[PDB]
DNA sequence: GATTCGTATC
DNA sequence: GCTACGGCTATACGG
C-alpha cells in the first residue's frame, strides 16, 4: 500500500480550500473520520439519528496523488484521528500564511505528513497512527442514498452574490439562541420558514428574497445546523433538500471545471418527527 | 376573581382568628409574638389541619405590608437540595434586616420529603442566624426528620380538627355561599372529613353542584353521599347484618344488592364495617384478631385490585370465621 | 508536648511493628522488584487502618535503595494536595506517574502512593486505573519499584444517587483497582493483617519504660500493665493504642479507656450470625451493635447470599433439617420484602435463634465460602452469548423467529445434536 | 395592540438588557410598560433589585394604546428575550415590540426587508410580591459617593479575579479636603483593600451624613458589610457606565444608580450582610488606619 | 421589634464549668484547657448534650485572645468538599499563628458526620502533615461515619446521655437568673419530656413560661406532648389486645401521628426492648416489616395498625 | 525587612509569567530575600524539576532589604519564606483596561507591625488612575537549600535560538504528547515531541502513539559544542521557555552530560535570570 | 469468627 | 497594524 499523496496551496487555492473545509468539518462533526483511498479520487467518510458526511475529493487535488493496494480499484480504506490531521492541516495553513507542498505518504499504520517551511528548512514531521480497516468493513460503509420521490433540491443563493450575506444571516439567525435543540424546516413552491416551536418561545424565521428549485417539512436538530451554515460559507454552489418527514440533505459542490467536480454532501436525520 | 376559586383556596384562612381548632398552638404563638421572641417553630399533623394557613396568618400579622420581602418560603414543589439551602436559605438570613422589622422567618413547607444532607445542613444554618432569623418547618411524618433538627425546633403538633371547629367553618361557608345544610348532613361531613377541612369544602363545593337550585334547595345527607360516592350507615348495617346472622347466599346476595343498586366500593363498605366492629363486645380475644387479619389482608389486595366478587366472598367468609370464635 | 505516636516512632526495622513472617515477604518481594530484571513491578499493600502498612517501607527503603542505588535513600510519596496553577486534578496523578519513571539510575527512589486520587470520582478513578495498567504494560525497559498502600475501611452511608457501587461500600483494593491490575503477573498483593496482641504488649511497654516518671508520679505506674493488656487486646491498631495510652497517661482523674471500635469483616460478620460471640453471650446486643456499627455489610444482599451459603457450616452439617427449612424459608421471606431493614434484622435474627437452641460442644464446623452467584451470572452470560450467536445465524440461514425462552428450554440442546450430528454425514 | 414601540437600534437595547446577565442566567423578569416607557425588574434571592428604564425617546413608533390601566406588567424569561435583541445587524432590523394586553404573547417582530422573523413569548402570572421592598430610605442615607464607572468596574473585576468571598465598604470624610473610600476583600488572601482616589476626576463627591441626609460629619465612618455574590451583580452594569452614584442608608440598604433619550438609567439595591463578627469591624477600622 | 435571643442561645455556656453532665469527661476537658495539651478528638452523643459547646467553650480557654484567628469552625452548612478541604483547610493548618506555649490552632469541624468520603482522605492526609500546629475537633452523633484512618490518630470522647440531676441542676440556675415561678413536678415534667436533652428542656420551659407563666405540670403537659417512643412501648408491652388497640387509636391516631411513624417508632423500641424472649423479638420484627410494606405500598389505614398489633399479640399469647 | 518595586510594563509581565510558571509547577511558590536579589524558586513534587527565578536588584527600583527583623538564615544573610503560587499568580496580573503604575512588595516582620501584619506579606499594586490595591497573603519562614547543580554543570553546551523553540512547543499539546526528544547531530538538530504507545493483554492499543517532530539545523545553532539522543518532559519545558519572551527587551542554552544527570536550562535578562533543571531518562 | 498448619518459646 | 477585546470553543467539573 503505496499510498503517498502531495497537497499545495500556492498552485491552486480552491483545492486545497476544498480539503481544509473537509477536514474542519469531520473534526467538528466527531472523531474517527474514515479514509476510502481509491485510484480515481478521496472519499472522506464521516459516519456515526446521527449525521453521515459524504465528500468526493477528485485526483487532481493532489499533485501525486498515488494509491496503489491489491484490492477492488486499489480502494484503500484508514480510520485516522481527525484531531491530529485538524492539527497538522492547521500548522501547514499557518505555514502558507507565514512554498513546500505537504507531502504525506503511509510509513509503517503511520502517515508520514511533512511539510517545510521557511521564517531556513523548518521540516516539521506530522506522524500520525493510522489503522487500515479490510474489505468487508469497507463494505460495510457506504454512502446512504437518497430516493428523489419528492425531495426539493431548493437552490441556495450563492456566496458571491448580494443576497448570498442575507441568506447567510437568514440561516444564523437560529443559531444566535441557546434553547434551540430541534429546528422545524418548511419549504413551499420557493421560500425557507425556519420555525421552532416550544412549550412558550415560538419562531417563525422566514425568507423573502427570491429562491430557485406542495409543501415539503422535516425537523433536524441545531447541531448540525451549525455544521451546515458553517459549510455554505465556503462553497458558492450550495444545494439545500428536504424530504417530507424523511431526512434533509444540504448538496454543496465546488466545480473544478474537462476537470472532474468536487461535491460534499450531508444527510442530516429528523431527530423527531413532524 | 375569587369567586373563580376551589373552596379549598378561597376560604384559606388569612388572619389567625380564622384558624380554628388549633386553639392551643394560636394562642402559643400569639403570646410570643405579643411578648417579641418566637422560638423555632416546627408545625406536625395530619394533612389538612392547618399548618400553612396557620404559619401565613402568623407572617402577615407580624410583617404587615412587608410579608413579602421579610418572609422566604420553600415546599417540595422546588428544588431544596444541598446548594439550595447552602445558597438561597443562606443569602437570606445572613442579610439585615428591611426597616429593622424583627426577624426573618423562614417558612420551609413539606420540610419531611428533603434529603438528610440538607436537613443536617439546615441545622447551622438555623442556629448561626437564630438572632434575626427564625424558622419554621411544616411536616406530616416526622420520622423523615433528623432527630438533632427536631431538638433544635419547638414542636407544635396540628391535631386533627375538633367537630366544633368544622362546624363553625361550615356555618361560615354556608353564609358566605347562601346554603342549607341539613344537621344529619352536617354530621355525615364530620365522618367523612375525619379531621380535614379541605375534604369538607371539596365535598359542600360538590353538593352544591348536585343541587338543581343552589339557592332554594337545602344540601340533605342524601345528596352529601351521592355526590362522594359513600356508603349510607344503613346499607352498612344491613350489610354487617346480614353477614353475621344470614347464611352465605342471601349475604352473598345483600352484599351485591348494596353493592349494585347504589354503586358503592367494597373497600368503603370493609372500612365502614371495620368502624362499626370496634365498638363491639366480641370477649374472645382470637375473633379480634381474626377480624383484624383477614380484613387487612382484603384491604390490601383490594388495592392491587383483582376480582370483587371474590374479595366480597373473601370479606363475608372472614366475618363470619372470626365471628364462630364467640360461642 | 506532642502526640505519643510521633517522637516515639520507630527508627529501624527491629521497632517496626510486624509478624516475622509479614516482614521476611514484604523485603523479599521488595528485593525481588529491585533486581535489574522487572518480574514484579508494583506492590500493592493492603490492610486494615494502622496496621504498619507504612513505617515499613521507610524502615526497608533506609536499608534498601541505598544499596541499590547508583554512584556518580527514602520514598517518594505522591501528595494529593498539590493544586497545581495549569493542571487539571486527573492530570496531577498522570503527571506523578509520567516525572517519577525518571528514577532509574542515580536517581532510585521507590514510589509510595498511600493517599490515592479522589477515586470516588469515576473519570479519575479510571484514568487512574489506566495510568497504572500502562505502568505495568509499559514497553520501558527499566522502571522504578512502585508501592500502593490501599488502606480498606468500610465507606459510611453516603447521600450519593447511584454512582454505581464498590468504592461507595468498601475502599479496598478491588474497588480501586480493576481485575485486569489484580490479575496481572508483575502484580504481587502482599496483604497486611491487625497487630497481634503480643507486639503492641511489647512496644506499649517499650514507651511506658521510656517514660516511667510521670506515669508513678500520677499513681499510674503500677495500674499500667491492665492498660496495657486492655488496650492492647481491645484494638490492634498500633497508633490508635499509642494515641489512648498517651491520652489515658497525660489525664488525671477516673476515665473510663475507650478506643476506635473495629469494623466486623464480611466472613467475621458471617461467624457472628452463624456462631455467635464469645465475648456476648446476649443474641439482641449483639445484633443490635452489629447493625449500628456495620449496616452498610449487612444490607448488601451479598450477606444473605453469604448465610445462604454458609449456613451449612454448623456442625459440619449435621443439624436437623428443619432447622435448615426455617433457616431458607426465613431467607426467602426476607428476599419477598423488598430490603426492607426489618427484613435485614429478621433474617440474621432468625438465624441465630435457631443455631442458639442447637447449638451442641464438641461439635467440629467447616469453612465458609462466598456465594457461588458471580460464577453463575458469567455462565449465563455466556449462555445469552451462545444464544445470540444460534439464532443468528439461523435468521440468516432460514426465516424463521425463536423465542429466547424456546431457545434455553428446547432449540438450545436440541441444536447441536441435530446440525453436528449431520455434520457428521454432510 | 394595546402596547407596540419600533426601534431601529438594536446593540443599545440589546447591552441594556445584557446589563442584566450576571443576575439569574435563566429565569423569569417583569416587565412595567406606562407612558413613560418600558422597564427590567429583576430580584434574587429578595437581597438584591436590580431596575433598568427606556425611555419612550429611545423608540420611534411608541403608541401606548391601553387606556384601562395607568401601567401595564407582564413577566416574561430573560434568555429568549436577549437572544432576541441579540439579533445584531448586517439594513437595519426595525424591531416591532408588542403586546395585546392580558393573554397575549411579548412578540418581538423582525423585519429585515429578506427576513421577516416573529418570535413570540407565553406570559407568566406574576412574581407575586411586592417588588418595593429594596428601595432605599431617603431620609437616613448615611453617606452619599459618585465613582466614575470605569473605576468601579475595574476594581469590580480586580475584586473578582481574586475571589473576595465578602466584601465591605469603607466611607469616611475629613475635614481637611481628604475624602476616604476604599472595599475590602475578605478572600482566600486574607482581607485585601482597594483604595479609590481623592481626585475628582474619579471620585467627584462624598458626603459622610450623620443619619440624616442634611448634616455632613468628618471622622465618623460607614461600614457596609456586603457578600460579593450579590455585590458583583452591577460589575458588567458599571462597564458600560460614565457616572456611577453611591448611596447607603443606617437599614443597610445600598443603593447604586448607574447612568451612562436621557441615556439609561440602572437603579439597582443591595441588602447588607448582618456582619456576626463584632471583631471583623474592629479590625476593619484598625486596618484601615494605615 | 423582637431582639431577643432564645433562652437556648442566651445562657448558652461559655466556660468549661457550666457544662452539666458528663463530669469525667469536663474534666478531661478542663485539665485540657490547664495544660494545653490538646489532642485530636471526636466527640460523639445524641444530639443536644453539649457536644459544640464543649467543643466551643474548650477552644476560647485554649486560644484565649487569638480565638479570633485560632479556630476555623467549618460545619455542613458550610462548603465541605475535597476542594474546600485541599485549600481553606490546608492554608488554615499551614498558617504560621504564633500561640501561648502549648497552644494549637482548632479546626472545629462540626457535623463531621456528613463529610464526604474524599473530604475524611484529604484530612488525612492533611492531619498527617499538620498536627504540630493545628489540632482537629470532630464533632458527629456517630463515630462510625468518620473513616477508621482518621480514628486511628483521634483520641475518642463519646459523650453520654445528660442524667435527669445535671439537667436539673442547669435548670434551676437559669430559673434563678431569669427568675421564673416554678413547680416541682413541673420541673419533673420538663425532664421526663426532654428525654435526655438540655436543649429541648430550655426551650420547653422558655415555651411554658412565655405561654403559661408558672411552670407546673398541667402547663408544661398542655404546650409539651409526652414522648411517643413511650406510648408506643406502652401499646407494644400491652397484655391485652384491646388495651393496645386503644392506647393506639386514642393515643397516636387522633392525637395525630401518620402510620408510617409508628410503625417505625414500633420497629425502634422492638430493636431496643427488653424482657422479651428472642422468637418473640423477631416475630414482632417480621410483623412490623410486614406492616411497613403496606404501609410503603399505599395501603396506610388503622386498619393495617390494628392487624399488626393483633399479629403481635398472638404471637405473644400464642393460640 | 524589605522592600522591593517593579514600576515598568515589561518588568510587571515577567515578573507574573514567572509566578504563574512556578505556580504551574508547584502549588507553593517559595521566595527566599537576599540583600543582593530576590530568589523566588519551585521544585516538583517527584524531586524532578526544579526551577529558580533570580530578580537581581536592578530590576527593582526600589530594592532594600533589612534583615534586622526578629526564620532567618544564613551561610551572607538572607530571609526565606513559602507562599501559595495560586494566590500570587492573581496579584501580578495586568488588568486590562487599566495599567499598573507601581507595583512594590514588601514585609516587615519587625515588632512595629500587628497581629494582622504577623506573617503577612505586603503587595501594593496602584493603577494608572491612581488606583491602590492592597494585598496581604499569608506566608510562613522556611529554609532555603541551594542545589549546587550549574556551578558543577558548568559536558557538552548548545545555544539555541528561542523563537523555533517557543513556536513548536506552543504548538503542542500537554495533553497529547508528553515527552520531548532533543537529538542533535553533527549534520542537523532535532526536536520531536513523540509519545510512546502500551499494549494491551491481547495486543491491544491503551496509549496512542502521536510523534510530533521538528528538524532546522545545524548552522543555526548559536553554539553548537559536542564535545545525543536526551528524553525528558515536555510540559514544564514549554512553561519555561514561553517565561522568556514575556518582556519585550531570545535564546536559551542547553546543559546536559549523561542520561542520569538531569539537563539543565537558563536563559536571562537585564534583570532576570532563569534556571530549570529537569531528570531525564537512564534508558541506554 | 472457625479450621488447619506452623513455628517459636517457656 | 497591532491591539485589546467580543465571541468561540474545549473542557473539568456538577449534580
Ligand atoms: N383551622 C382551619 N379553619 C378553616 N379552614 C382551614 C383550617 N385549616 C385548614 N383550612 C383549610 O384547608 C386548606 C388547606 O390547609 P393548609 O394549611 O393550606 O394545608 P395544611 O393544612 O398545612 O396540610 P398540608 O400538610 O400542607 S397538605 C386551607 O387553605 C383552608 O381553606
Ligand atoms: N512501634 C511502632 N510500630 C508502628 N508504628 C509506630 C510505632 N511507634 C510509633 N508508630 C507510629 O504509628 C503510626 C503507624 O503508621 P502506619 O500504620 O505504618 O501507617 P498506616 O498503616 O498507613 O496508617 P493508615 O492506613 O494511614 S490509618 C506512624 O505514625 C508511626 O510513626
Ligand atoms: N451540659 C449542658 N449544660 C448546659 N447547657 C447545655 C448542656 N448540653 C446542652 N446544653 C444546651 O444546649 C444548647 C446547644 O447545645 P449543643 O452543644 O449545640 O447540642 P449538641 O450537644 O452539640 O448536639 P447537636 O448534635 O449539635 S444537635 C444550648 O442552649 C446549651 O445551653
Ligand atoms: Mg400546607
Ligand atoms: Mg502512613
Ligand atoms: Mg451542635
Amino acid at each position: 500500500m503505496k499510498l503517498k499523496l502531495i497537497v499545495n496551496g500556492c498552485e491552486a487555492p480552491d483545492d486545497y480550500k476544498l480539503l481544509r473545509t473537509t477536514i474542519n468539518t469531520v473534526a467538528s462533526l466527531r472523531k474517527t473520520a474514515i479514509l476510502r483511498f481509491n485510484s480515481e479520487r478521496l472519499t472522506i467518510i464521516s459516519t456515526p439519528d446521527t449525521g453521515q458526511l459524504w465528500c468526493t475529493i477528485p485526483h487532481d487535488v493532489f499533485r501525486l496523488y498515488t494509491v496503489i493496494s491489491a484490492r477492488e480499484l486499489n480502494t484503500i480504506t484508514m480510520e485516522c484521528n481527525c484531531d491530529s490531521l485538524l492539527s497538522v492541516f492547521k500548522r501547514y495553513d499557518r505555514v502558507m500564511n507565514q512554498s513546500s507542498n505537504m507531502t504525506i505518504k503511509l510509513q509503517s499504520c503511520a502517515l508520514g505528513i511533512t511539510f517545510e517551511e521557511i521564517v531556513k528548512v523548518i521540516m516539521h514531521s506530522f506522524k500520525v497512527p493510522v489503522k487500515l480497516l479490510f474489505r468487508a468493513q469497507d463494505t460495510r460503509i457506504q454512502e446512504p442514498m437518497i430516493n428523489y420521490i419528492q425531495l426539493m433540491m431548493y437552490k441556495l443563493p450563492p456566496i458571491s452574490g448580494e443576497f448570498g450575506s442575507a441568506f447567510h444571516g437568514f440561516i444564523r439567525r437560529v443559531e444566535r439562541y441557546s434553547n434551540v435543540n430541534h429546528i422545524h424546516l418548511m419549504g413551499v413552491k420557493v421560500e425557507l420558514k425556519i420555525i421552532v416551536n416550544e412549550l412558550d418561545w415560538h419562531l417563525e424565521i422566514c425568507w423573502n428574497g427570491p429562491l430557485d428549485s406542495s409543501t415539503h417539512e422535516v425537523i433536524i436538530r441545531c447541531k448540525d445546523w451549525k455544521v451546515c451554515s458553517k459549510l455554505y460559507a465556503a462553497f458558492e454552489e450550495v444545494v439545500l433538500a428536504i424530504s417530507h418527514d424523511e431526512s434533509c440533505v444540504f448538496h454543496c459542490s465546488l466545480d473544478r471545471g474537462p476537470r472532474e467536480r468536487g461535491q460534499i454532501i450531508y444527510y442530516i436525520a429528523r431527530s423527531k418527527g413532524l | 376573581s375569587k369567586e373563580n376559586l376551589p373552596w379549598v383556596e378561597k376560604y384559606r384562612p388569612e388572619t389567625l382568628d380564622e384558624v380554628y381548632g388549633q386553639n392551643e398552638v394560636i394562642t402559643t404563638v400569639r403570646k410570643f409574638v405579643d411578648e417579641g421572641k418566637l422560638p423555632h417553630l416546627l408545625f406536625y399533623g395530619p394533612p389538612g389541619t392547618g399548618k400553612t394557613s396557620t404559619i401565613v396568618a402568623l407572617a402577615r400579622e407580624i410583617y404587615g405590608k412587608n410579608y413579602s420581602n421579610m418572609v422566604l418560603e420553600l415546599n417540595a414543589s422546588d428544588d431544596r437540595g444541598i446548594d439550595v439551602v447552602r445558597n438561597q436559605i443562606k443569602d437570606f438570613a445572613s442579610t439585615r434586616q428591611i426597616f429593622s422589622k424583627g426577624f426573618k422567618l423562614i417558612i420551609l413547607d413539606e420540610a419531611d420529603a428533603m434529603t438528610n444532607a440538607a436537613q443536617n445542613a439546615l441545622r447551622r444554618v438555623i442556629e448561626r442566624y437564630t438572632k434575626n432569623t427564625r424558622f419554621c418547618v411544616l411536616a406530616n411524618y416526622a420520622h423523615k426528620l433528623t432527630p438533632a433538627l427536631l431538638s433544635r425546633c419547638t414542636r407544635f403538633r396540628f391535631q386533627p380538627l375538633p367537630q366544633e371547629a368544622i362546624e363553625r367553618r361550615i356555618a361560615n361557608v354556608l353564609v358566605h355561599e347562601k346554603l342549607k345544610l341539613s344537621p344529619n348532613a352536617e354530621k355525615a361531613l364530620i365522618e367523612l372529613s375525619n379531621g380535614d377541612m379541605r375534604r369538607v369544602l371539596n365535598v359542600l363545593q360538590s353538593c352544591k353542584a348536585t343541587l338543581d337550585n343552589p339557592d332554594e334547595d337545602e344540601i340533605s345527607d342524601d345528596v352529601i353521599y351521592e355526590c362522594c360516592g359513600a356508603p349510607r350507615p344503613s346499607d352498612l348495617k344491613a350489610v354487617l347484618k346480614s353477614i353475621l346472622e344470614d347464611d352465605w347466599g342471601t349475604a352473598h346476595y345483600t352484599l351485591n344488592k348494596v353493592r349494585s343498586a347504589k354503586g358503592l366500593a367494597l373497600i368503603d363498605l370493609i372500612e365502614g364495617i371495620v368502624k362499626i366492629l370496634e365498638d363491639y363486645e366480641l370477649q374472645n380475644e382470637e375473633t379480634r384478631v381474626h377480624l383484624l387479619t383477614k380484613l387487612a389482608d382484603i384491604e390490601y389486595s383490594i388495592s392491587k385490585g383483582g376480582n370483587d366478587q371474590i374479595q366480597g366472598s373473601a370479606v363475608i367468609g372472614a366475618i363470619k370465621a372470626s365471628f364462630e370464635n364467640e360461642t | 508536648g506532642e502526640q505519643w505516636y510521633e517522637k516515639f516512632k520507630p527508627n529501624c526495622l527491629e521497632q517496626v511493628a510486624i509478624h516475622k513472617r509479614k516482614l521476611k515477604d514484604v523485603q523479599e518481594a521488595l528485593d525481588a522488584m529491585f533486581l535489574p530484571n522487572a518480574k514484579h513491578r508494583i506492590l500493592l499493600l493492603s490492610g486494615p487502618s494502622g496496621c504498619s502498612k507504612s513505617t515499613v517501607i521507610k524502615e526497608l527503603s533506609k536499608i534498601l535503595v541505598p544499596k541499590y542505588r547508583q554512584n556518580s535513600h527514602k520514598v517518594t510519596e505522591f501528595r494529593g494536595d498539590c493544586i497545581v496553577n495549569d493542571l487539571p486534578q486527573m492530570e496531577s496523578f498522570s503527571e506523578f506517574l509520567k516525572g517519577a519513571r525518571y528514577l532509574v539510575m542515580s536517581n532510585l527512589s521507590l514510589i509510595l502512593i498511600e493517599d490515592l486520587p479522589n477515586v470516588f470520582h469515576i473519570d479519575t478513578r479510571r484514568r487512574f486505573q489506566q495510568l497504572i495498567l500502562q505502568w505495568l504494560y509499559s514497553s520501558e525497559p527499566l522502571l522504578p519499584p512502585l508501592v500502593i498502600c490501599i488502606t480498606e475501611c468500610e465507606i459510611p452511608e453516603n447521600d450519593n444517587n447511584y454512582r454505581k457501587f464498590g468504592i461507595d461500600y468498601t475502599f479496598s483494593a478491588e474497588t480501586i483497582m480493576n481485575k485486569e491490575i489484580l490479575m496481572h503477573p508483575r502484580l504481587k498483593r502482599i496483604k497486611f493483617n491487625p497487630i497481634n496482641s503480643t507486639l503492641l504488649k511489647k512496644h506499649l511497654k517499650f514507651i511506658c519504660v521510656q517514660n516511667m516518671k510521670m506515669l508513678k508520679e500520677k499513681n499510674k505506674w503500677n495500674k499500667r500493665q491492665e492498660v496495657i493488656d486492655y488496650i492492647a487486646q481491645e484494638t490492634g491498631d498500633i497508633r490508635s493504642a499509642i494515641t489512648t495510652l498517651q491520652f489515658w497517661a497525660t489525664s488525671s482523674g477516673s476515665l473510663p479507656i475507650s478506643t476506635r471500635e473495629s469494623t466486623i469483616s464480611y466472613f467475621h460478620a458471617i461467624g457472628k450470625v452463624i456462631h455467635g460471640s464469645h465475648s456476648t453471650n446476649n443474641d439482641n446486643e449483639m445484633i443490635n451493635n452489629l447493625f449500628e456499627n456495620s449496616n452498610n455489610l449487612l444490607s448488601k444482599e451479598d450477606f444473605k447470599l453469604g448465610i445462604l451459603e454458609n449456613y451449612n457450616t454448623f456442625n459440619k452439617g449435621e443439624f436437623s433439617i428443619s432447622d435448615a427449612s426455617s433457616i431458607v424459608d426465613c431467607l426467602s421471606e426476607c428476599d419477598n420484602m423488598n430490603g426492607l431493614p426489618e427484613s435485614n434484622e429478621y433474617g440474621l435474627r432468625e438465624v441465630r435463634k435457631t443455631f442458639r437452641n442447637i447449638s451442641k460442644q464438641g461439635h467440629n464446623h467447616g469453612t465458609v465460602y462466598f456465594p457461588r452467584e458471580w460464577k453463575v451470572r458469567k455462565l449465563q452470560n455466556s449462555f445469552k452469548v451462545q444464544a445470540e450467536d444460534w439464532l443468528n445465524v439461523s435468521l440468516y440461514k432460514y426465516n424463521a423467529v425463536h423465542s429466547f425462552r424456546n431457545i434455553t428450554l428446547e432449540f438450545g440442546y436440541y441444536a447441536p445434536l441435530i446440525r453436528k450430528c449431520q455434520s457428521y454425514k454432510k | 395592540n394595546k402596547f407596540s414601540a419600533s426601534t431601529v437600534h438594536l446593540e443599545h437595547i440589546t447591552t441594556a438588557l445584557s446589563c442584566l446577565t450576571p443576575f439569574g442566567s435563566k429565569d423569569d423578569v417583569l416587565i412595567f410598560i406606562d407612558a413613560d416607557g418600558l422597564s427590567f425588574v429583576r430580584e434574587n434571592n429578595h437581597v438584591i433589585k436590580i431596575q433598568l428604564l427606556l425611555s419612550r425617546e429611545l423608540f420611534m413608533s411608541y403608541s401606548y394604546r391601553n387606556e384601562t390601566e395607568d401601567h401595564m406588567k407582564l413577566c416574561v424569561k430573560i434568555n429568549h428575550i436577549l437572544d432576541s435583541v441579540s439579533v445584531m445587524n448586517r439594513d437595519i432590523v426595525e424591531c416591532t415590540l408588542s403586546y395585546d394586553g392580558h393573554g397575549s404573547p411579548f412578540v418581538l417582530i423582525f423585519e429585515d426587508s429578506f427576513i421577516s422573523e416573529r418570535v413570540e413569548y407565553s406570559t407568566y402570572l406574576i412574581k407575586d410580591f411586592d417588588t418595593n421592598g429594596l428601595e432605599l430610605d431617603r431620609e437616613r442615607i448615611s453617606f452619599e459617593a459618585i465613582i466614575k464607572g470605569e473605576a468601579l468596574h475595574s476594581a469590580l473585576k480586580d475584586l473578582k479575579e481574586i475571589g473576595c468571598k465578602e466584601c465591605y465598604v469603607y466611607a469616611k470624610t475629613e475635614a481637611n479636603d481628604e475624602n476616604v473610600f476604599a472595599l475590602i476583600s475578605k478572600s482566600q488572601l486574607g482581607f485585601s483593600k482597594i483604595k479609590l482616589p481623592s481626585n475628582r476626576s474619579i471620585l467627584e463627591k462624598l458626603q459622610v451624613f450623620d443619619g440624616d441626609s442634611t448634616t455632613v460629619i468628618d471622622g465618623f465612618a460607614v461600614i457596609g458589610f456586603f457578600d460579593f455574590t450579590s455585590f458583583d451583580k452591577i460589575r458588567k452594569s458599571t462597564k458600560i457606565a460614565s457616572k456611577v452614584l453611591f448611596r447607603m442608608d443606617v437599614h443597610g440598604v445600598l443603593s447604586v444608580n448607574i447612568l451612562s433619550y436621557p441615556g439609561i438609567v440602572i437603579e439597582v439595591c443591595m441588602l447588607e450582610k448582618e456582619s456576626i463578627d463584632e471583631a471583623a469591624q474592629t479590625e476593619i477600622e484598625l486596618l484601615m488606619e494605615t | 421589634l423582637s431582639l431577643q435571643l432564645p433562652w437556648v442561645e442566651k445562657y448558652r455556656p461559655q466556660v468549661l464549668s457550666d457544662i452539666v453532665g458528663n463530669k469525667e469527661t469536663i474534666d478531661r476537658l478542663q485539665q485540657i484547657a490547664k495544660d494545653g495539651n490538646m489532642p485530636h478528638m471526636i466527640i460523639s452523643g445524641m444530639p443536644g448534650i453539649g457536644k459544640t459547646t464543649s467543643v466551643h467553650c474548650l477552644a476560647h480557654e485554649l486560644l484565649g485572645r487569638s480565638y479570633a484567628d485560632g479556630v476555623l469552625e467549618l460545619n455542613a452548612s458550610d462548603d465541605r468538599g475535597i476542594d474546600v478541604v485541599r485549600n481553606q483547610i490546608k492554608h488554615f493548618a499551614q498558617k504560621k499563628l504564633h500561640l501561648p506555649p502549648g497552644k494549637h490552632k482548632i479546626v472545629i469541624l462540626d457535623e463531621a458526620d456528613s463529610m464526604t468520603a474524599g473530604a475524611q482522605q484529604a484530612l488525612r492526609r492533611t492531619m498527617e502533615l499538620y498536627s504540630n500546629s493545628t489540632r482537629f475537633a470532630f464533632a458527629c452523633n456517630q463515630s462510625n461515619k468518620i473513616i477508621e484512618p482518621l480514628q486511628s490518630r483521634c483520641a475518642i470522647l463519646r459523650y453520654s446521655k445528660l442524667s435527669d440531676e445535671d439537667v436539673l441542676k442547669r435548670l434551676l440556675q437559669i430559673i434563678k437568673l431569669e427568675d421564673v415561678k416554678y413547680t416541682n413536678d413541673g420541673l419533673e415534667a420538663i425532664i421526663f419530656t426532654a428525654e435526655g436533652d438540655m436543649r429541648q428542656a430550655i426551650n420547653n420551659l422558655q415555651s411554658t413560661v412565655a405561654g403559661h407563666g408558672l411552670v407546673n405540670a398541667d402547663n408544661v403537659f398542655k404546650i409539651v406532648d409526652s414522648p411517643h417512643p413511650l406510648i408506643v412501648k406502652k401499646m407494644l408491652l400491652a397484655s391485652n389486645l384491646e388495651d393496645s388497640i386503644q392506647i393506639l387509636r386514642t393515643d397516636l391516631w387522633k392525637k395525630g401521628y401518620s402510620s408510617i411513624d409508628i410503625v417505625t417508632t414500633s420497629f425502634r423500641v422492638t430493636k431496643n426492648l427488653a424482657q422479651v424472649k428472642e422468637s418473640v423479638r423477631l416475630e414482632m420484627i417480621k410483623e412490623i416489616g410486614l406492616t411497613h410494606m403496606r404501609i410503603l405500598e399505599g395501603v396506610g389505614t388503622y386498619l393495617q395498625l390494628a392487624s399488626m398489633l393483633a399479629k403481635i399479640h398472638k404471637l405473644n399469647n400464642k393460640a | 525587612s524589605f522592600k522591593a518595586t517593579i514600576t515598568e510594563s515589561g518588568k510587571q509581565n515577567i515578573w507574573f509569567r514567572a509566578i504563574y510558571v512556578l505556580s504551574t509547577i508547584q502549588d507553593d511558590i517559595k521566595i527566599t530575600v537576599t540583600t543582593n536579589e530576590l530568589i523566588a524558586w519551585s521544585m516538583n513534587e517527584t524531586d524532578t524539576t526544579l526551577c529558580q527565578v533570580r530578580f537581581q536588584k536592578s530590576f527593582f527600583e526600589e530594592y532594600e532589604f533589612k534583615p534586622h527583623e526578629i526564620g532567618v538564615q544564613v551561610i551572607h544573610k538572607l530571609y526565606s519564606f513559602r507562599v501559595n503560587g495560586r494566590h500570587l499568580t492573581t496579584i501580578s496580573r495586568k488588568p486590562d483596561g487599566d495599567g499598573i503604575k507601581s507595583f512594590t512588595i514588601a514585609v516587615n516582620n519587625t515588632s512595629t507591625c500587628p497581629e494582622s501584619l504577623a506573617n503577612r506579606l505586603i503587595v501594593v499594586i496602584e493603577m494608572d488612575s491612581l488606583i491602590v490595591k492592597e494585598y496581604c497573603p499569608q506566608f510562613q519562614p522556611i529554609k532555603y537549600d541551594p542545589i549546587i547543580i550549574n556551578l558543577k554543570y558548568k559536558i557538552n553546551y548548545i545555544c539555541c535560538n528561542s523563537t523555533l523553540l517557543k513556536n513548536f512547543l506552543d504548538n503542542c499539546n500537554v495533553n497529547v504528547t508528553d515527552e520531548v526528544k532533543l537529538e542533535i547531530n553533527v549534520h542537523r538538530l532535532s526536536i520531536t515531541a513523540f509519545t510512546k504507545a502500551v499494549y494491551g493483554k491481547n495486543n491491544d492499543l491503551l496509549r496512542n502513539a502521536l510523534s510530533m517532530s521538528n528538524t532546522i539545523s545545524t548552522l543555526d545553532l548559536e553554539h553548537y559544542c559536542l564535545f545525543k539522543s536526551i528524553i525528558f518532559k515536555l510540559k514544564d519545558f514549554k512553561n519555561f521557555i514561553t517565561i522568556g519572551p514575556s518582556w519585550k527587551t531570545d535564546n536559551i542554552s542547553l546543559w546536559f552530560c549523561h542520561p542520569g544527570d538531569p539537563i539543565l536550562m537558563q536563559m536571562q535578562k537585564p534583570g532576570v535570570k532563569l534556571e530549570l533543571v529537569e531528570v531525564t531518562d537512564s534508558n541506554i
